[PDB]
């Protein structure tokens, strides 16, 4: 039953007496459910030490995994170059998948087409999907590039991607100074941020390879500045906020933050921004390139100082405190630019910031998990915070890099109790939070079910989520928020400090128990 | 628009295409006629969409286990492949169940074999079963385990049946083998008809030789209601109301032991055909249960399939079935008089997946709304010739429509609202055109039944007539 | 007790059985308090429609006050001003209260002298305090100017600071070219808005009045901003921004913004940044000046109007949408420049945010206080977003002010259910809650305690509140967020929608009894 | 940090004053030296601040309202006079308590007579007794009211006494008319004296002639505590489980029947002299109640007026002192050796009320750190005595400090840490310097006892050791 005047959605609607009776009788008619003190009993042995080190056992089976694959960080590397069209070679399936992974959290268009390879490739190849793909998506969609990745069926079924490329222009699908750079994307080797690295060497590879006799290193005075797979629009801003401010010239390689945020006035724009053809040609002149991201830009890096001759400096993500002020000192050396009175009181507005926190973050547990580059940023800012990173987890993490993110932790009285974990999942995490109780949790919307699982415990157990990383689908708007540099210390020191005091509200909200504590002044 | 305008635009649009695909895409764009009942005679449908178009389908994976098989509650689901599919259908559709997540339900989590490189060089039979038995070390109150095979497996040449069966034996449980990859087919399509054809040669011929339940003659099951947003709830709540005993959910919060008890009801109820027609006919052929086709969306249809239902019962069921229609006359009458006046006489185009596109257009026809154009990813034949009975003269049609078609059909024909997907609904609404989500209902819903009606009612209100759309331009332009 | 390597603050120490027992047998045995069961009887009535309606019976009572006094504002707009000294006359304790208050909401260094009159300057006048004060103030402090409010003190005697101050000049304490501005700012007239307004006139006045007669109007090409009683540092920021955007030459007419976030960098800095004496002796040769808070600003406006000669424009706050389009397009208008492509974007994506977001504000229900201008305008833009103001009120807002803000609500559907009130406090507005529940409460630190109060009814009719106003102790750096302009509409856009999924997951995470609901994607 | 040097830093800063402030402020500083003992030969205090020098001092209804009857739970408090003052104390000192907000106790609520002009004009006498009557009908579960005099009130010829005479009979209600107008006195010390002889005139002798009170011989109160944070629930722990019996709390959690009682007790416990010592010796006149000072700051000053109390009772409650003494022995030896290693050595300056500046060393000098500074805002010369037997030879003493004092003090000492108000806190944390606030706890506490060492102790290292210190410098400067 609704009232027309005050209508019922799914909540609070089938808490109604009538659907409750109706549930009721449908599981104890024909579900065959297991008795509710079996259930608690079961619950119970999973928030425990024994299961745990049954979890931690696990060889062959993933459980709510943090990571995806390849072709969505191709995907996205591809949408940051001007009128590009991202071209996933394979079955269709993916690509409806990539954009409405995309679309939910951006909560924009995502554009990106697939070339339908069926079981009929799988036996003769895909290279007719290919030129009548690249002839059909060029007509329709009037890219100036298309960037070609894989799905994993057209891997293991092994289509020489060059070859069907090269043909496609030979046989006159396609003009032949039409730009398509191609990049293989197998789902089964790394992650969604090797995609990205994938595809960004293949665009580089294209526009230069050939071409590297005229170069000259330093001859445009720029620096190549190269984001990696990056959700937050805010963190390819305020590089570019930043360097402009130094008056440092710059060319950003894969820059989506316009397409992803194009005005709603009254036209739908395929197409916005973007790195240009020609930075991308004009790139190995640049004075060097700077990686933000460099755990997930390997191959990148090497194809950068091999082919074009830079010397790709070592710095780490310009996350928090100290890595922002390495990634502009090394900036100003290489641009001969000075840092700005801008820039340094933007520094010291967010020391500030943190003295006037401080004593509220001091001691504060957390789990957190997220790609590589991203999570160790964040164990560095919360060390520099006072905080402890209890729970350190990147599914798609390394030894080398598990290496370096202890080093860090070593380095500070904040990460004695800290524990990094690579290859493990969400699954595992849940384990982690029960055996080892954080105070919050860090990471993305799945993160919401284990926040779930702890209050079902006890209120005493529950583990608040704070919503940093990709994806986000459950909020509204956060992917247009910083995390890197002084502007995104800022923002997360501010999250951290308030969901903290968000929680203490809650905790002593209870008029006669727990309100002695609840403070007007915090 | 009437007739010859909307032929001129199907040519105009497709002006732009290469010659083969503008051949191909000529014959998935027709307009309605009301002189012609057979679509074989004016529509192709159920074909390989052109490459490098921008389609919006899926593949015969997220027809098996995002549509059929991962609704089903108390089984944990495997994407066996690598890590991709199961992440990107983790939780993206709301079929809603009652359960403890993790002890004894199953639905939003993502258990997969996540494969690497080395499972593709030497197989991951040896993988998938170390996998079950990890799978029942954790989690021992799951009921039965799927395994929904991704791209690669049936490509280099895994044996999951044997997998499937030797495990299923080892540990008396029941192990589903599914090759639903996503290379198979065309769409969604051929994975529902794969999960249909592994529901019945794994699951459903397990209590036929199981007689012990107890049957009465008002048993039937709803097949094909995956309860998007609780809307199989908001159906069997009147179903049963009306006298009926619902065993079965198909499988919107569906229990493997509904599923096994189905071939002891009278009648199926199928509401999707597209996606469960095929067991139906099993259950006919091989039990003797009619099956019939019935629409819960809106009041005129609800009311009419209440009645079609009952019809197959006894006087004591058309009675129930009159006292029902009766209690909630005042309800839907309500929500009519509050917003048709807010909706009457603005146009609709629809864009979704194998039922809705035709299933939806009664309701917004009792909202004094009329459907302009729409169309389906993956409908056959059969479903086109349901939509043009209900689809009024001279209405664009379109079968695997391209992006670039949809958005050149509506510049055209500006609709004053817009149904459809995840991928369509920024588009146009960075073209100021108010768009409702008919796949997830935008988070809201149940829109079935007499309680879903007057969500739905309150959902294209807000949308159509919310202040935000008369804000795109600015003043000064 | 306490447990070494777990130390418990008093939350939740006091939790622990001793404590329990300890405080049960200090109440049993000397508290005399209430049975526990009139206490609840007591609490169920106060949540009561007669209740209310005694309530609302008051004319003597005021019971939790949202406004402050005047010495407060005048303070404020002194710091706005280049190395400029707030200097209350009057009684120090005031001076501590106004520093301490603005404190805490900064979470800075805030400035401000007494003169410190007592029960001698009580009967004979204060004449010798100013003069001491003001040749104190100069040479300890060494500010450039000393602008001169008033405690209620000062006002009831009768203190005449124009002699005062001019007879510290004649007999020497300070230079004759010092400028000290002043304004008598009674506590018992209007609120803190109204002490803004009358320092402002004040220093205009001290600036301008006597040189008019070589300023020619628009001859500086300039257009002046004043912006009021103003405690976000976004907002001057995102004013200043725009118009930087535009090419529109302006002067920020008292500006904190500098003194109000300096950095942390060992050193401590009394002033910074503000208004210069320059800028305020040629603001007559401004081609208009525009008042961005009308409602507090009428004094000044008539001086503006009066003496300068400038036809202020008819504008509301630029808040929401419709009223930073009309800003925009009158200061296009006055300047001759054109509203520029990025300020175009930035709107569109404002409407874009709002299309996204649309269907989880529509129809949702806010209680909202504050002052005229803030919350006018954000009765405005809720009603853009789909919103319904139902509990509108201003404890120092004016009958004239509720007409604007009726005829807002009356040309749109979304203010049918709304009611404005003026001249009632907090305890009123706790009524209004109880007995016609809204969803949220939008408002300041001081809407904890009434959110606390609907909890104790019942977690259903708990109405929690999003912290949006001033003042804001009970979190850390709002004050640096943004309301005004199309960035300010973004900021509070998402504040709000995201207010709705928290509460909706927190309604949906119990599992198996809400948790059907608890979806991923939102 | 000789005593030569001191000197010549206080002649330095002050030579930037005119004369009369030159001349004024000189006798507000002082280095402490063992061979002067009496403070009357040493500094001056207590006298009225120089205008315009950004004194840190508060006003007499800060020191009534704020801080003696404020916390008084289940009384309502009217601030009467313009809206200013009631607001800007609404809530701002944590002086906890249990109870139903709105229902039976009203500490953080703010109510006021709102004044406007016509009550300037005409006067707010019939104001106030509408006001009264309104309170009566809304909260009926209030146990008495209170009326908190702004400065106009006075200036007026308001006679706020007898509306309270009057109504109170009326109403058979305990109404008491506070003339703690902020122009009176010099500082919140004043309101203090006010508030005490309110507290004496109006409600201390209601229950003279009743005698169905049980009494013990343990019977004490809690004189002072206004417990902060919890600070006196963490001592009445400690005091019962030694025995005695806690009848009242002034005036933090306190109820006006624990007043009330109060003259029926065998001992006053003074915590905070300077705020209550008037009282306390009120009821030593006439009820022959004894008074001491005690302090429970830390586990040496905790320990030793442990037993000091205990010395005056009986044998069964000093075996008892000595049973809690060796209870909490291995808790707060925890606390040190954990804590004490990572602050020995550091120098703190603190700037204060009119008790906590003397009060809190003992407890900083159990954590091995140094006090090289203190004063108070608006102590008085039997407070001075006091801070010189706890303070260190040549170490540096200011009353009423102005703003640049302390700043240009704390740039040539460079103390470690430094313990003042909000006023204070923000300027010294840019400068580099870690702060903790000794009024609010910076939100934390308790303090007293020996479960608030803990957190005393955890709370100065969390500061003092934060990785925020090392970051102020741009590397590139630097
Ligand atoms: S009453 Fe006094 S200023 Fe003794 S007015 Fe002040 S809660 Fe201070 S040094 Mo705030 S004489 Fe109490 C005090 Fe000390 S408010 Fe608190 S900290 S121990
Ligand atoms: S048609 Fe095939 S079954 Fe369908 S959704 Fe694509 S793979 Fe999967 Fe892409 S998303 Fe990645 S590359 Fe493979 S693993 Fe999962
Ligand atoms: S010494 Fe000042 S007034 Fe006087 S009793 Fe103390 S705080 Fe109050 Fe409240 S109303 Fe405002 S704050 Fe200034 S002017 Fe009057
Ligand atoms: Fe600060």
């Amino acid at each position: 039953s609704q009232q027309v005047d005050k209508i019922k959605a799914s909540y609070p609607l089938f808490l109604d007496q009538d659907y409750k009776d109706m549930l009721a009788k449908k599981r104890d008619g024909f579900e065959e459910k297991y008795p509710q003190d079996k259930i608690d009993e079961v619950f119970q042995w999973t928030t425990t030490k024994e299961y745990q080190e049954l979890n931690f056992q696990r060889e062959a089976l993933t459980v709510n995994p943090a990571k995806a694959c390849q072709p969505l960080g191709a995907v996205l590397c591809a949408l940051g170059f001007e009128k590009t069209m991202p071209y996933v070679h394979g079955s269709q399936g993916c690509v409806a998948y990539y954009r409405s992974y995309f679309n939910r959290h951006f909560r924009e268009p995502v554009s990106c087409v697939s070339d339908s390879m069926t079981e009929d490739a799988a036996v003769f190849g895909g290279q007719q999907n290919m030129k009548d793909g690249l002839q059909n998506c060029k007509a329709t969609y009037k890219p100036d590039m298309i960037a070609v990745s894989t799905t994993c069926m057209a891997e293991v079924i092994g289509d020489d991607l060059n070859a069907f490329i090269n043909n496609s222009k030979k046989e006159g699908f396609i003009p032949d100074e039409f730009p398509v750079p191609f990049a293989h994307t197998p789902a089964f080797v790394g992650s969604h941020v090797t995609g990205w690295d994938n595809m960004f060497e293949g665009i580089a590879r294209y526009f230069t390879l050939k071409s590297m006799d005229d170069k000259v290193v330093g001859s445009n005075k720029k620096i190549n500045i190269v984001p990696g797979f990056e959700t937050y629009l805010g963190n390819f801003r305020v590089i570019k906020r930043m360097l402009s401010e130094m008056g440092v010239g710059y060319s950003l390689l894969s820059d989506p933050e316009e397409v992803l945020d194009t005005p709603a006035d009254g036209q739908f724009r395929m197409y916005a921004g973007g790195t240009t053809q020609e930075e991308m040609k004009d790139a190995p002149n640049a004075l060097n390139t700077v990686l933000l991201q460099p755990w997930h830009l390997e191959k990148t890096k090497k194809f950068v100082e091999g082919t074009w001759k830079h010397e790709v400096p070592k710095l780490n993500i310009p996350m928090g405190l100290d890595w922002t002020d390495e990634f502009l000192m090394k900036v100003s050396e290489i641009s001969g630019q000075p840092i700005p009175a801008s820039l340094t009181k933007e520094r010291g507005r967010l020391v500030d910031m943190m003295t006037d926190s401080h004593t509220w973050l001091h001691g504060k547990r957390f789990a957190l998990w997220g790609d590589p580059d991203f999570v160790m940023g964040l164990v560095k800012f919360l060390l520099e915070l006072g905080c402890e990173p209890v729970h350190i987890l990147c599914h798609n993490g390394n030894k080398r890099w598990k290496k370096a993110v202890d080093a860090i932790l070593a380095a500070s009285p904040y990460g004695k109790n800290a524990t990094v974990y690579i290859g493990k999942d969400l699954w595992h995490l849940r384990s982690l939070v029960f055996t080892d109780k954080p105070d919050f949790m860090i990471g993305n919307s799945y993160g919401k079910f284990i926040q779930r699982d702890t209050l079902h415990k006890g209120k005493e157990f529950e583990v608040p989520l704070i919503r940093i990383g990709f994806p986000i689908f459950d909020r509204h708007h956060l992917h247009r928020s910083t995390t890197l540099g002084y502007e995104g210390a800022m923002q997360i020191l501010t999250t951290l400090v308030n969901s903290i005091l968000e929680r203490l509200d809650e905790e002593t909200r209870g008029m006669q128990a727990t309100d002695y504590n609840h403070d007007l002044v915090r | 628009m009437s007739r010859e305008e909307v032929e001129s635009l199907i040519q105009e649009v497709l002006e732009v295409y290469p010659e083969k695909a503008r051949k191909d895409r000529n014959k998935h764009l027709a307009v309605n006629d009301p002189a012609v009942t057979q679509s074989k005679k004016c529509i192709i449908s159920n074909k390989k969409s052109q490459p490098g178009l921008m389609t919006i389908r899926g593949c015969a994976y997220a027809g098996s286990k995002g549509v059929v098989w991962g609704p089903i509650k108390d089984m944990i689901h495997i994407s066996h492949g690598p890590v991709g599919c199961g992440q990107y259908s983790r939780a993206g559709r709301r079929n809603y169940y009652i359960g403890t997540t993790g002890v004894n339900a199953f639905v939003t989590m993502n258990f997969t074999s996540d494969f690497q490189e080395k499972d593709i060089v030497f197989g991951g039979d040896k993988k998938l079963a170390k996998l079950i038995d990890e799978v029942e070390t954790l989690f021992p109150l799951n009921k039965g385990i799927s395994v929904q095979s991704e791209c690669p497996i049936g490509l280099i040449g895994d044996d999951i049946e044997s997998v499937s069966k030797v495990k299923g034996a080892e540990l008396s449980k029941t192990i589903v083998p599914v090759r639903c990859e996503g290379f198979r087919g065309v769409s969604q399509s051929l994975g529902h008809h794969i999960a249909n054809d592994a529901v019945r040669d794994w699951v459903l011929g397990k209590r036929d030789e199981d007689t012990t339940f107890a049957s009465t003659p008002y048993d039937v099951a709803i097949i094909g209601d995956y309860n998007i947003g609780g809307d199989a709830w908001s159906s069997r709540i009147l179903l049963e109301e009306m006298g009926l005993r619902c065993v079965a959910q198909w499988s919107g919060d569906g229990s493997i032991s509904e599923i096994e008890l189905t071939p002891k009801v009278k009648l199926n109820l199928v509401h999707c055909y597209r996606s469960m027609n095929y067991i139906s006919r099993h259950m006919e052929e091989k039990y003797g249960i009619p099956w019939m086709e019935y629409n819960f969306f809106g009041p005129t249809k609800t009311i009419e399939s209440l009645r079609a239902i009952a019809a197959k019962f006894d006087e004591s069921i058309q009675k129930k079935c009159e006292e029902v229609i009766a209690k909630y006359k005042p309800e839907w009458e309500a929500v009519v008089a509050k917003y048709r006046p807010r909706l009457e006489g603005k146009r609709v185009m629809l864009y979704i997946g194998g039922l809705r596109p035709r299933h939806v257009i009664g309701a917004y026809e009792d909202l004094g709304m009329e459907v302009v154009g729409t169309g389906y990813e993956f409908a056959h034949n059969d479903d086109y010739d349901r939509t043009m009975k209900e689809m009024g003269d001279s209405t664009l049609l379109y079968d695997d429509v391209t992006g670039y078609e949809f958005e050149e059909f509506v510049k055209r024909i500006k609709p004053d609202l817009i149904g459809s997907g995840i991928k369509e609904k920024f588009i146009f609404q960075k073209m100021g055109i108010p768009f409702r989500e008919m796949h997830s209902w935008d988070y809201s819903g149940p829109y079935h039944g007499f309680d879903g009606f007057a969500i739905f009612a309150r959902d294209m209100d807000m949308t159509l007539n919310n202040p935000c759309w008369k804000k795109l331009q600015a003043p000064w332009e």
